């Protein structure tokens, strides 16, 4: 990802994922992006989430993290879900990468990317961060997709992990 | 730890630039199926339909998940 002195980096590296099950799911990486003109080269250039056909899911995560539960930055990890109702996952998915490549979640280096995927008859949200059992963080990143992704008071979000 | 690349909602929507130039890598034919070859603006700078505005101000949830609570 060559980066030029006129535009503006990200924090990270990121880099965008596709899957879609075919009668398999199997994660394909599509590209890694530096800057924040970089982003908007490949965003305004992928189909929204909610004109995607089937079982079909984007993946945005850091350069280098692979967005399977193999990887070891995610092992320790956790993530938040969100089960919502057709019509409502490319903006929230548009939302929370804004947020997240903006670095307004304010946790370090927790985050490991995001991830929207399209189901037949819902939409789920998520985003991975690097350690589960960290309460602090894992709370924080609650509070911060309520205000970024502006949801209703009581909206239904969990956050699973792999034990 | 402290972020020093910071860019809020409206400075990530400010430097949003319409460029048709695809980059190659959605060029591969295995994201025809994704390949969005006119490029979209922001769905931010769309204003929301009646419709979103409800769901977004009440109830986004699916019903699969409010069928388990």
């Amino acid at each position: 990802p060559h980066m030029l002195e006129a535009e503006h980096p990200l924090q990270y590296n990121y880099t965008f994922w596709y899957s879609r099950r075919t009668p398999e799911q199997n994660i394909k990486q599509i590209g890694t992006f530096a800057s924040v003109e970089q982003f908007w080269r490949f965003y305004s250039h992928m189909v929204r989430p909610g004109d995607l056909t089937g079982h079909s899911d984007f993946h945005l995560f850091k350069e280098g993290i692979k967005p399977m539960w193999e990887d070891d930055a995610n092992k320790n990890g956790g993530k938040w879900i969100i089960r919502l109702r057709k019509g409502l996952a490319s903006r929230c998915w548009e939302n929370l990468i804004l947020a997240m490549l903006g670095e307004q979640f304010m946790v370090g280096e927790e985050i490991c990317g995001a991830v929207v995927s399209v189901r037949f008859q819902e939409d789920i949200i998520s985003i991975w961060n690097k350690t589960a059992s960290d309460q602090a963080t894992t709370a924080r990143i609650r509070d911060t997709l309520r205000r970024v992704l502006n949801l209703p008071p009581n909206t239904i979000m969990e956050y699973k992990t792999h034990t | 730890k402290l972020a020093d690349y910071r860019y809020g909602r409206e400075e990530m929507l400010a430097l949003f630039l319409k460029d048709n130039k695809i980059p190659s890598d959605l060029l591969d034919k295995e994201f025809l199926p994704i390949l969005q070859e006119e490029p979209l603006p922001p769905l931010a700078l769309v204003p929301f339909t009646e419709e979103e505005q409800r769901n977004f101000s009440m109830s986004v949830n699916s019903a699969a998940v409010l069928r388990l609570t």
